[PDB]
């Protein structure tokens, strides 16, 4: 309930900081047709973690755990599994809305991790 | 619960007592027999005594290809099934490759040719030829070996009949993820005619490299020659466990690329270069995997690729793809986004176009994924072609490689072709700078004799009479 | 204290600091430089822009064997001079090896013949040629790398020889036995013309295999083609210690023997076995070892054979042979005495012919001892005959090898010659069934576009138009 | 009343106010037209531009024979119809002379191979090639003027086919008894592509040796080369009335025969020399008119021919035999009783076999009339084969051909064959002693400059400066 | 009061009781003895059995040539002595032609290479070669007859070495202007070995063509093969007098020309341009007589190639130069100093140098003259380039060659050479558009047979077998 409102603020909060204050994330929300403002928390883009070795990127009820599609990269039902997102939002360093090498199932929020991709 | 068979004369062999192994192609069980000692000694004990000329085997061949020319053939639907299923192709990526081992099995002269361009005459593996000096005869190497990769059907089928051509024993490990085309082929010989020795030189088997040792290297130790086809650790495999004194052909894997000059019709250049990116979903060795464009208009070659890459979408559609390569595929655009790399990618992703600087950092998944890059004349190019890695230099105007084809030889092409050509690998060429069945034959010479003198000297060749009188230097030249 | 230098780019290396080695070749003391890091450096940044035509080349080696045809050459008579005293030949088998490097170098015709026996063309290493349906030049592979043996000079000299009419970089290692002829070729080219490319190409050095590996596989990982000319654990080094994409030529051990079908002049016969026995002191492949008699005066053939022998030991003497070789060949001459072998020897022992049955024991030294056998058909020899082992068939008759030559392929011969010609390898033949310098050259093909039809479809290849309208098996023949 | 047509550039000339002849070739009347001196003009500004390759032209060959191939082509009908009428043929006859002419006109391997052996590559009609010292393109001669027999319809194909694949312009007489072929070849071309060079190429036209020669002189006087066909009269002519710098292929009249010389099975042995005696009704001059047997069972053979002589008088039947060939026919039968010589013949006077003795009177009408002799050895033979008389030599057991062909060859044989070939002149081998197309090619040398030395001299070729130094015989080898 | 001999066999013929003809070359006078029937029966009965193959014919030349080479050799002497006397020679151009006698002669790869290249295979003359689907053999023709021409005697002795290649025998009919070279080659042949097989095949005489044709037309009949070389009324003596049915190569008169694009370096184009004009005193067919200079310093080149004119009048100067030839030389200087054509001219009138306008009136003796023009582009020198009269079409630039040797042989050039190259004919390429020893060969073909499928059928031939089931067009391609 007012878990998910937590994360919901906080998040959104992040996505728009963020979003603001550098503009390789603004440049690559707006490569995805994002906004300033959007209301959900799935509208929100997420780069992969293998960015973290090419370019230098710099600016728990607090991270949104998703478990995505390959084709879509939209999150999936809660059982089946996926690619491990995470929308951290303690960060101001550098954008934590990345998406793993991981795939998992996510319970209601307990995360599993299965396999790695390869 | 599907068996495979295994051929070890002409024939399939009794494999009801053998240890099965499946092995899970794609999603879908297998069940290949484990080879024993008793096959082991069969395979020693093959000997097929083969006196068919040229001529003869050409039309057996072409008897084999009008075979498989019948789409009621059962042997060519069972092919075409196994493909779809176990290999992931489509309906007609499975036709199509049905269709070229048709092809290249019934193109006598490109048979014929093949032998004349690669051993200077067809006639040179029946007969004394007097070359110079000399007589000579081109023999087989005999129980010929071939370890398949499993990306392209049609490389091992053509090492086949590379092997068959030069009159040599085939036998042929399949790969762990085509055991199905080697199969056919035999059997649709079997088929043919069982008591020819075409037929009667076949053994398709199959081992792993996780297995014990002592049967494969048994099989190895009776090779005479041995073709190696798969990437790095299978060409090593090869090399270390091949008797010291018997020759390898190594086909290890390379990356090709394709350079657009300043094509005047974009359309053709267009549709060669997806011709060359979706066939064989961008495995083989010959596959365009980045594009370097010259000129001035690179975004209109830039749409008219993606209007050829989604006609490919249609008329020859993607794979399976799993879950990982799915994922990939993602995330890889994902990170291209994220650099302004200009980005386009198809419906169900079926292909990927990116637009990236060149030397730029850019990750390859061969689904059907190309970087094109802009660099504005054919010096930038030459640093990123290497000696042993370059396979194919598709050029797409074909006008413009009479003037880059010396500098591409010079930095390691091996192969230079029309954008819509890159996998036929056209008569009287070579492939990896190797015309293969030089190293298929032995040539056996029969030299003549001192009284024929050389064309320097016009003295007889007498040794010993000129040892005794001393007199070597007044002949030399 | 007699130093061998060390020659890098195109000139020696200053190894005044380097670290040396003796080696003790005739119970004479040799210092050889011990290669470091800067030498495998200097090695790895060597790259020679090598623009020569085939006729350049080849009128740079006939200036070469101009230079080398002089008895008064400084270079010549230093080696005869080492040849006598650190091999043991004698100083007729010296000069005539001196000899046969000029008249090796001269024939000019030769060389040209040998590039077009075996590449197709003289001119395939310079233009593209249409041989068909492509356009095909034969490119270098660049640094070959020569594992010399250590018996017969002209085999490292001819290997050098192949490579540089493919316009390769030559890397030589020269063997523990014979570190004069390289460094004397070299040298040589130096004298002649010290800027040319030819003489920038050679590289001459010396490692042994009791030594730390790094120094020597770094200089073997930068081949891109290697050429190995020892015997068993020679070739398995080469092969163990080679990058797995890289070619290799091997030129392993062999056992040639005569056959004397049933000679009416019988004393050219008896020269040219002698000759054969003889030459290099019987310790070449090619060299005679075992006599096949068919006939009926086997034994007028023994005498004429000693007569011939006996004046082998003054036109050409033996070397020096060290106190267990002289054990050797008297031990042997009892072990066939005591089996009533008819056993005949020269004085100092010089020569060894020993009449043994068809399949009986008898030890082997190779010092000039031959076994002749009474046989009585061609079929009796036939089984003594192996793959990879028998290089050279020499019959005696010349003409009736044409009745023997098809069996003896089929049996692994490789070779058949006139007895008095087995170390001549005749242009246009083949060595050890191979022709070398089709593996020391890169194929490339540039193939012609799609307008150009196949010989057997006679329709433009437009794979996306069919693919499109659904069309591939109506064009297959 | 029948009107045959005649093209010049590619199409039809309005022969409406043209004036008309009559020849009567079967009983029936046929008109040609008679050329004038427009028509002479238009021959002489025929220019066409020809730029296509081999791949090309024998693509438009090939087009041609698969319209030849369907039945129901309106001019194949018409063809043969003519065939059947106006020179007598059989319809079998007349059906299989269009059947040859398809299966010529559609065997691409043959044509390629004709170019490749006869010119040494078939690039060299349209690139440069480095022979040796030089590069040799094979250009044509341009308005080549064709000169036909009569007997033979496949003969005038083949030379107009030869014309074009070296790229000349055709300009074709036709023969007084088949002026039938030449018209629908031209036309078949007109009726596949119309704008193609090599329809452009043809001009078809009748004159007789009867008539005022002014037009006929103009004619041949743009040539630039001729080939005549006839007999001797035919050649006399041609060689009479050619511009003396311009060249004449001269295939004159011949005589073949056959040789038997033991066969084991007699069967296939009679069934060949029975297809070499009545193809073409025995009016070629590949068609066997002495038979020499050897061996000891003559009668067999005769009565096995016999049997295949009645066979073939029912799957290829006759002509249609005017009232004096018939009476020569009875007559000739009536001289051969009168002198014991073991006459037989066949139902209609279908075919004649006369058994005379070596050397004996025998006269020989071309009917289907043939005379078998006992040789008893190869000896007796060769006196009977002169040297540009005797064409086809043909050998029943082929194998026998090789312990003849060496004699034969020197007697002026110019062709060996297996009996149910002679018809089938094939390909890589000669027409009467001669590669035809090498005489309808002009080659055309660009040699390399002087600082390209030759293979004997190694010394750059500076004349002058030689001249000056006064230094030439330092240099001859 | 000089007599020359006449050789038939292989020796001078007993002509004490002939009748003489005195000739008066160069205002001196010779006596040649004149044929008589006798001397004819002697030719018609000439056979020499000649089994050698090309190895020991170039050899015997070889060791010819190497007579030739020594300037003792009293034959040479001779006939440099000869050429100065009677053809006017000077000095210099006399021992130039005797050494280019032996130069050719001892030029052992260079016939090889011709053999190699115009029959394609150099033991085609003596063993069966498997072409394709036959076995080809190359035979002579046999008393190959020679009608020389006069201006240049290596074209003489080219002509009969070319015969001698092919085992040819030739009857020499020498010029009235040069009745020395081929007695003189002839009576070498003898001096090396008088019962050799060569030697054996000479018959050199003389016959004019005012005399009673009887004899001359007797010898001409046993000819086989007719090489005529004079210019127009020459050739059509050797066409009227020649069998129909035998070949004749004619070598008709030619003009040549040059081509000076625009040199960087003008001096060794003006060097190879005074070559050019200067050998043979211009007397050549591949002599330049028109020079087209392209560029901007057409004055600058003039300077130039009168500089090497007057240095060509000393190391090589002119003949003799009869009163009419130097009235010619006077009257054509003044016929072009009357039209502003820039005349220059050396001492003693050695040469003359014209710049006309291109197209102009310019009078043409061949004694050293030569007229340049300015074109502007290569455009304006084609219209200038015959089918048949121009021969060589000299490009100074060597490298301008590769930009113009299409619209030249489009034109009929027949050669492109570098103008210090136009008296040799490069081995491997032809002589006026023809590749001579094509034409003095019989190709004897051995077809094999009807088991042995053609390349598009794949079907046993069995003619009789499908005629009598009715199935031909289901096996046409």
């Amino acid at each position: 309930d007012e878990q998910e409102r937590i994360k919901h603020k906080l998040i959104l909060e992040s996505f728009r900081y963020h979003y603001n204050n550098n503009e390789d994330y603004k440049s690559f929300c707006n490569t995805q047709g994002v906004d300033e403002n959007i209301s959900s928390l799935d509208d929100i883009p997420v780069f992969p973690t293998s960015m973290f070795k090419y370019a230098k990127i710099c600016t728990p009820p607090w991270v949104y755990a998703r478990a995505l599609d390959p084709v879509t990269l939209k999150p999936v039902e809660d059982g089946q599994e996926g690619l491990i997102s995470y929308m951290d939002a303690s960060s101001t360093s550098y954008p934590t809305f990345i998406v793993t090498d991981d795939i998992g199932i996510i319970h209601t929020t307990t995360i599993d991790i299965v396999r790695r991709l390869n | 619960i599907k068996k495979i068979p295994m051929i070890i004369g002409g024939a399939e062999r009794d494999t009801s007592e053998h240890e099965y192994r499946e092995l899970t192609l794609n999603s879908y069980k297998v069940s290949i027999p484990i080879i024993n000692q008793d096959d082991v000694e069969a395979i020693k004990s093959q000997s097929v005594e083969n006196n068919l000329n040229i001529n003869q085997i050409v039309n057996f061949l072409y008897t084999v290809g009008q075979k498989w020319k019948s789409e009621n053939y059962s042997r060519r639907l069972t092919y075409i099934r196994d493909l779809v299923r176990f290999l992931g192709y489509s309906p007609e990526m499975a036709k199509l490759e049905a269709n070229w081992i048709s092809m290249i099995l019934s193109s006598k002269s490109a048979l014929y040719d093949i032998v004349e361009t690669e051993l200077g005459s067809r006639h040179i593996v029946d007969e004394w030829l007097p070359q110079g000096d000399c007589y000579v005869k081109a023999m087989p190497k005999g129980k010929s070996v071939h370890l398949l990769a499993g990306n392209v059907p049609l490389s091992g089928v053509t090492s086949i009949i590379r092997a068959i051509l030069t009159k040599n024993e085939c036998i042929i490990k399949t790969s762990s993820a085509d055991p199905f085309t080697a199969i056919a082929l035999a059997s649709s010989f079997i088929d043919t005619d069982e008591h020819h020795p075409i037929s009667r030189s076949m053994s398709v088997m199959y081992w792993s490299h996780n297995e014990d040792i002592a049967i494969p290297q048994q099989i190895m130790n009776c090779a005479d020659v041995v073709v190696s086809w798969g990437g790095y650790d299978a060409i090593k495999w090869a090399t270390e466990h091949t008797p010291v004194n018997v020759d390898i052909l190594k086909f290890g894997p390379k990356k090709s690329i394709a350079i657009v000059d300043n094509p005047v019709d974009i359309t053709a250049s267009a549709i060669g270069v997806a011709h060359d990116i979706c066939f064989y979903d961008q495995q083989a060795c010959f596959s365009t995997q980045d594009i370097y464009y010259i000129g001035d208009n690179i975004d209109a070659f830039f749409d008219e690729l993606v209007e050829q890459l989604n006609l490919y979408m249609d008329i020859l559609p993607k794979g399976d793809q799993t879950f990982d390569e799915k994922a990939s595929f993602s995330l890889i655009e994902k990170e291209c986004q994220f650099a302004k790399y200009k980005v386009e990618k198809g419906d169900n992703q079926s292909w990927l176009l990116v637009k990236s600087p060149l030397g730029s950092f850019g990750n390859q998944p061969l689904a059907r994924s190309a970087y094109i890059h802009h660099v504005s004349d054919i010096s930038e190019i030459t640093p990123y072609i290497e000696n042993r890695i370059t396979q194919t230099v598709t050029v797409t105007p074909w006008e413009s490689s009479f003037k880059y084809r010396d500098v591409l030889a010079s930095h390691g092409a091996e192969r230079i072709v029309e954008s819509g050509m890159n996998n036929i690998f056209r008569v009287g060429g070579a492939h990896d700078g190797m015309r293969p069945l030089q190293r298929l034959v032995k040539y056996i010479s029969h030299e003549r004799p001192y009284t024929y003198s050389t064309k320097d000297v016009a003295v007889k060749i007498e040794q010993t009479r000129y040892l005794e009188e001393d007199k070597f230097l007044v002949f030399v030249p």
